[PDB]
């Protein structure tokens, strides 16, 4: 299960970074 | 602008993580 846990943790970190990106894109548009 | 630089750095970081996820999604098939 070590690989499944890596993938899950990667999905969590990526999902959080996409939320930051969505916030950053909105800032770029004021 | 600084914001556009951060957005590029953010996409770079997401890319590197998605590449890890790609490699993991291959090994989980083998």
């Amino acid at each position: 299960g070590q690989l499944k846990q890596r993938l899950a943790a990667l999905d969590q970190r990526i999902a959080a970074l996409k939320q930051r990106r969505a916030a950053l894109k909105w800032q770029i548009q004021g | 602008g600084q914001l556009e630089q951060e957005l590029a750095a953010l996409d770079q970081e997401i890319a590197a993580l998605e590449q890890e996820r790609a490699a993991l999604e291959w090994q989980i098939q083998g």
